[PDB]
């Protein structure tokens, strides 16, 4: 079976630009978006799961653990409460003008630690396939990298894919994020037509991805700079403490005090 | 009793069912058949304390299959079961209850025991009683008076009808007891016999061995275990036990050869005191007290040489306090059974491997020696590894197309002759030794017929072994077969299977069959259960192979044959047809030497 | 090596 | 299968088949492995798209999974080439069907399903209904010929009975929509609730048949509100195999006993077990009676006690080698019907012949070296005409 997890990136900062601008695309149709693929990802079959995980500025929330017109029971409660949780959490939160950038490290942690559970509570006669299909909406912060990459390098060993799916801006962190556990990394130019893209691109699982045409993974400038300047470098004076690419030999890296001994 | 809709029996109303029948693994039947599960972690238990109350009659892989008698009774209470003692723990491991009628058999088998004791003193036999009452109401018949010679009440017996009064008493329910006392035995001096430690006992050896020696006096039974298990040296272990004269009875020369080979070898007694008394060669039977001898001799019926009469005059005078007999399942017969009225002893041991035979007279032995102490099992002793594991298999060789013509049309007799010798099983038999020539796997092919055996062994070019062949020639063969590399193969006939001392063979084929011989098939059989120094049971490198002829008498008789080995637990595995028949070449390949063969045969009248 | 013959690893009968 | 099923239909029934509730569900969930994928990409299309796509939309490794669903689908005809968009009408339905618009039960389906097997095969105390009977009677697998009599099994009685419950059930479902259209029952009307159970007079006839074969059950006196089993979406072993052809069930159930001793002789029957025996005997009676080895060893691998899944095969070599070689004994000697020939004049003839039957199918054994040949008698007439014909 197959577990998917919708990371949404809902920045009310940069959605609320949106809104403003009175441009098409809305939080409200991406959303929409995103529960069509997640009923369609549960479509596909009754073993298949899903969740999803919606991100802001404070903390990071889960949207997901008749037939009044017709329907799917089991997609009729998916509808009712990812609709009712989304629009409490827009709804209500918190100013706070010194932290705006989005958060998504620790809504990835959580959905890392929530397969894993899903992981373990399954019967082990079934095998789980999980995925991570990230949706970021607005730019990532300088500050979350270290713990990014953790969470990325644990997805590696614990065999998840995130698969990106960056729109209005390529992030070269989640890029680099993607790149690593294998996953797929789309950017879609024309947002209205978004969920095109996702029955396509990253609906289909990883067993069928290989027997498969997709597009071309992009190429990732994996640059390396030093900590004086944020600039590229191609070649780095670590220590064997820090492990922190510098600038030029020094008789001390600051982030050591180590005695250095010359020679 | 009661039969439900189909053959089996019903018991929904005969007994109830334990709550706890998962934890209890043993069922018992109204008739007596308990079926004992092999997976039940209190298994071995199970197996010891059902082993000891009945004698097996099934023991597949995972359910063994028991029935317990009277004979099977007695035995349990002369090792010191009481009907208590049995019957509570009995239905403690019952899953489903113990029928009344199993209570009042299992109360009513052990009460008549024990009451009637024989006791041979002086050559006499005394039937000793402390309760008088059992010999007052005993003496209704006229046959004890006419038998009888012309507290603790005893009377003289005659000595040639202690058979007919044994087996009057077995269904008298009173059954008699052959107990030696050879702890408290002064009439007899102990012989000078003792065990040395290099003979090593085996576990089952050492179970068969305390079942005998249940209590201080040893009794008097059977114990069946495989020719390559050692029964020899259990029966040299059992007579240096008694501690007393010992005669051991063969069934050939061979036999008796093998059993002095087996007390030198085991046993401390010094060469002078052991004597043949065979009349090929005798060591002055007299002068010793341990002897080895022959039915044919002791029950000899007609005239008698002078030596021989003083020796078996000799030995009548004498008591013995064992007679061992090996090879039991041929006792029951007439001359036989006569040598054990001839002889006296206190307790008569009897060791086999095969026990069984068609006319209802294995039942016999039951009275004529006594109950069936131990059976070794076979699966078992295959799994420590103490046999060699075998890969009993089956060949299916369809009958050639004119041989089931004449075959069929006639209804005389001649098919045994016919079906044996046919294109199709000498080609099988041709390529099975021919891959096991090149496995370097040793052949032993039997044949009952001796005129078969010697076409195939002709057209072979092998040395087929058969009755009349000369003595040296036979021993020549044998060290042939054992030592020279560039023989692998010897072709013997029925007497094969009647004794004999051969090495190790890794293939056993049998091309003929005399017929539904559950003996004959056992009995060849155990010559590959020899085991290897250093091999494993689950290796497979014994491989029986009993080739037969598709629709003709001899499945029949296959299949009547295999019952005692099924019953053990081995699986004839069928084979329809062979890989690489066809690319090898082979005799027989084309009509005419079919045609020849077919009008030999009818020549041969 | 001595591994055993073909007809008694598998079954030769046609099913 | 219920493809095979659904693929045996014409497009006029398929189009009103695609109810709106769940079958535009049922039959995607059919759908293996890739043509779910493709059908959820062309549900929001309007427009049409050429083949080629389609064609080179899989790598070239794996495509015959691509030509196997396409060819699969294009018999459902989910689409139409209009030149590949789907049914206009099937797009509507499964975008409605995506976001638009017990512990007694399953003992009572088992026990429902026992006795109808106990009255079907020869068991004195049965449930009785008229409407079951018949149904079993006309279902193929039971034949009565005497209303006064009991009906006895046909053949195929016994191979129905052999198969396990899931397959069971199935091919009795199968039969009964078969027969439902023969007595006049709508099919898609009925086969629309078996779909939607896995999310009028007939559908109340219908429910009744489904209640009787324990699926379903209202529990209210017939309401119309059902709670169905667990089979109607749609267990460890018992018998141990000895290498002496010895059979030891720990069955309580009256069925699984009969069934045992349709093909072994029963010996013993205690309270939590029975001990029966794999004979010639019963073997060949019950080949005789149609089955065929491949039953009997399925049935007894499937309730094979755990004891036995230790050691691999389950089922022991021998017991199954005998089973095998028994029922091949019986069929020996093969039965074929056809006509002789004799007296050919020249072969030149006979060789002509026998290239017309041969493009017949007529004949079905020739002998070139004795210049002759069989024909059956279907084909007889056919080749006497020609040597009419001349
Ligand atoms: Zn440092």
């Amino acid at each position: 079976l197959n577990l998917l997890v919708i990371v949404v990136d809902a920045n009310p900062i940069w959605w609320g630009k949106q809104a403003l601008k009175e441009s098409q695309f809305t939080l409200s149709k991406c959303i929409d978006a995103v529960m069509v693929l997640g009923n369609s990802h549960l479509f596909m079959n009754r073993s298949n799961k899903l969740a999803v995980i919606a991100s802001h500025i404070q903390e990071s929330r889960f949207l997901y653990p008749g037939s009044k017109d017709g329907k799917y029971e089991l997609l009729t409660s998916a509808n009712e409460v990812i609709v009712e949780e989304i629009k409490d959490l827009m709804t209500k939160s918190d100013i706070k003008g010194q932290h705006t950038e989005t958060l998504l490290a620790g809504s990835l942690a959580k959905a890392l630690c929530y397969i894993h559970r899903m992981n373990k509570e399954v019967k082990d006669n079934q095998e789980m396939k999980s995925r991570i299909l990230v949706i970021k909406a607005a730019e990532d912060s300088a500050l979350q990298y270290m713990n990014f990459m953790n969470v990325i390098f644990a997805a590696q060993k614990q065999n998840i894919l995130i698969d990106a799916c960056v729109l209005d801006s390529d992030s070269g962190l989640l890029q680099q994020a993607c790149d690593i556990t294998g996953g797929l990394y789309l950017k879609v130019p024309q947002m209205p037509s978004l969920l095109q893209y996702l029955l396509w691109v990253f609906l289909p699982d990883q067993d069928q991805r290989s027997q498969l045409i997709l597009p071309p993974p992009v190429h990732v400038d994996y640059r390396a700079a030093c900590f004086c300047h944020r600039n590229l470098i191609e070649i780095g004076y670590v220590c064997s403490v820090c492990l922190s690419i510098f600038c030029n030999f020094s008789p001390i890296c600051t982030t050591c005090e180590t005695a250095f001994k010359i020679s | 009793t009661k039969v439900d809709e189909y053959g089996a029996k019903d018991y929904r109303l005969q007994m109830p069912l334990k709550d706890d029948h998962t934890s209890r693994p043993l069922w018992v039947a109204p008739d007596g058949h308990i079926f004992l599960e092999a997976f039940s972690p209190v298994y071995k238990y199970a197996q010891d304390f059902l082993v000891a109350i009945a004698e097996p009659v099934c023991r597949p892989t995972h359910v063994h299959e028991y029935k317990l008698t009277a004979y099977s009774l007695y035995a349990a209470v002369s090792v010191g079961l009481q009907t208590s003692d049995i019957t509570e723990y009995l239905r403690k491991l019952s899953k489903t209850g113990v029928p009344d009628g199993i209570m009042q058999f299992i109360k009513l088998c052990t009460v008549s025991y024990g009451k009637v004791k024989l006791v041979l003193k002086h050559n006499r036999y005394f039937v000793e009683s402390c309760h008088p009452d059992v010999i007052q109401h005993l003496l209704q018949d006229p046959v004890i008076r006419e038998c009888r010679l012309r507290q603790t009440v005893s009377f003289e017996v005659k000595q040639e009808m202690i058979e007919e009064l044994q087996k009057r008493c077995i269904h008298l329910e009173y059954p008699l007891l052959a107990e030696y006392d050879f702890r408290n035995d002064s009439v007899n001096p102990d012989i000078n016999i003792d065990l040395k430690p290099t003979a090593v006992l085996r576990p089952y050896q050492e179970k068969s061995l305390r079942k005998m020696f249940g209590n201080g006096r040893a009794r008097s039974g059977v114990i069946v275990l495989p020719c390559g298990a050692g029964k020899s040296l259990v029966g040299v272990t059992a007579a240096c036990t008694v501690r007393k004269r010992c005669l051991v009875l063969g069934n050939s020369a061979v036999s008796v050869e093998q059993w002095k080979a087996q007390f030198k070898m085991w046993s401390t007694i010094d060469d002078s005191q052991i004597c043949r008394f065979t009349s090929d060669a005798k060591d002055k039977p007299i002068g010793c007290s341990v002897a080895i001898s022959t039915y044919s001799m002791l029950g000899h019926t007609t005239k008698r040489s002078w030596e021989a009469e003083r020796v078996m005059e000799w030995l009548k005078t004498q008591e013995w306090g064992l007679m061992i007999l090996d090879e039991v399942h041929t006792i029951p017969a007439k001359m036989f059974r006569r040598v054990l009225t001839i002889v006296q002893a206190h307790c008569k041991l009897g060791l086999t491997a095969t026990l069984v035979r068609e006319d209802d007279k294995i039942v016999d032995l039951n009275f004529l020696i006594g109950p069936k102490l131990y059976e070794a099992n076979w699966m078992e002793l295959q799994n420590n590894g103490y046999i060699a594991k075998v890969q009993c298999a089956e060949v299916w060789c369809p009958m050639s197309p004119e041989f089931y013509r004449e075959y069929v049309a006639i209804k005389t007799k001649k098919r045994i002759l016919l079906y044996t010798m046919n294109p199709n099983k000498f080609r099988a038999c041709q390529f099975l030794i021919k891959f096991h020539e090149r496995r370097n796997d040793k052949i032993i092919v039997f044949a009952d017929n001796v005129f078969a055996l010697k076409e195939y062994a002709i057209r072979l070019n092998k040395p087929y072994i058969y009755g009349p062949t000369s003595q040296g020639e036979r021993m020549q063969i044998l060290q042939n077969f054992k030592h020279n590399p560039k023989i692998n193969t010897i072709f013997i006939s029925k007497v094969g299977d009647t004794s004999f001392d051969l090495p190790e063979a890794n293939v056993l084929i049998q091309i003929s069959s005399h017929g539904g011989s559950r003996r004959q098939e056992a009995q060849r059989l155990g010559r590959v259960l020899r085991a290897k120094k250093g091999m494993v049971a689950e290796e497979y490198n014994a491989f029986f192979y009993s080739l037969v002829s598709q629709d003709t008498q001899e499945m029949a008789y296959s299949t009547k044959r295999q019952r005692f080995l099924v019953d053990q637990g081995y699986s004839f595995k069928v084979i329809t047809k062979l890989a690489g028949m066809e690319e090898e070449d082979l005799a027989f390949s084309t009509k005419e030497e079919q045609q020849q063969l077919l009008q030999k045969v009818l020549a041969a009248t | 090596a001595k591994e055993r013959p073909i007809w008694l690893r598998e079954s030769t009968v046609q099913g | 299968n219920l493809q095979e099923f659904l693929g045996g239909l014409s497009p006029g029934v398929l189009d009103r088949l695609y109810g709106h509730p769940a079958t535009c569900l049922a039959v995607f969930r059919e759908l293996p492995s890739l043509a779910k994928n493709w059908v959820m990409r062309m549900l929001f299309l309007e427009q049409p798209l050429p083949q080629a796509a389609v064609a080179l939309w899989v790598k070239k490794e794996f495509s015959k999974a691509q030509e196997e669903s396409t060819g699969l689908l294009s018999g459902l005809r989910i689409w139409h080439t209009q030149l590949l968009i789907l049914n206009p009408i099937f797009r509507q339905n499964l975008r409605i069907a995506l976001l638009g618009g017990v512990p007694s039960l399953d003992k009572y389906a088992e026990e429902r399903w026992e006795v109808v097997l106990h009255f079907m095969v020869g068991s004195p105390s049965a449930a009785v209904s008229q409407d079951l009977a018949q149904l079993l009677s006309q279902a193929g697998l039971m034949k009565s010929t005497e209303p006064g009599e009991p009906p006895c099994i046909t053949s195929a009685g016994f191979q129905f009975l052999l198969l396990d419950t899931p397959a069971q059930l199935w091919y009795f479902m199968l039969q009964y929509l078969q027969t439902a259209q023969s007595r006049g029952m709508d099919l898609v009307e009925i086969l629309s609730f078996l779909f939607q159970l896995s999310f009028s007079d007939s559908l109340l006839n219908f429910l009744q048949h489904l209640r009787e074969f324990g699926l379903v059950f209202q529990r209210k006196r017939k309401s119309r509100r059902y709670y169905p089993t667990r089979l109607a979406i749609n267990q460890p072993g018992f018998i141990v195999v000895e290498t002496n052809y010895r059979l030891y069930a720990y069955t309580e159930s009256e069925l699984q006993i009969a069934l045992i001793a349709l093909f072994s002789e029963m010996l013993y029957r205690f309270p939590n077990m029975v001990v029966a025996q794999v004979t010639r005997e019963s073997v060949q009676q019950a080949i005789a009676s149609g089955i065929t080895a491949q039953q009997i060893i399925h049935f007894l691998r499937t309730r094979a006690h755990p004891v036995m899944l230790k050691q691999t095969p389950v089922l022991p070599p021998t017991i199954t080698d005998q089973i095998r070689l028994w029922e091949l004994e019986r069929d020996r000697l093969r039965f074929t019907e056809g006509v002789l020939y004799n007296q050919f004049l020249s072969q030149v003839d006979f060789e002509l012949l026998l290239a017309h039957a041969r493009e017949l199918g007529v004949l079905v054994f020739e002998n070139s070296a004795k210049r002759l040949m069989v024909v059956t008698p279907a084909g007889h007439s056919d080749v006497k005409r020609f040597w009419k014909r001349q």
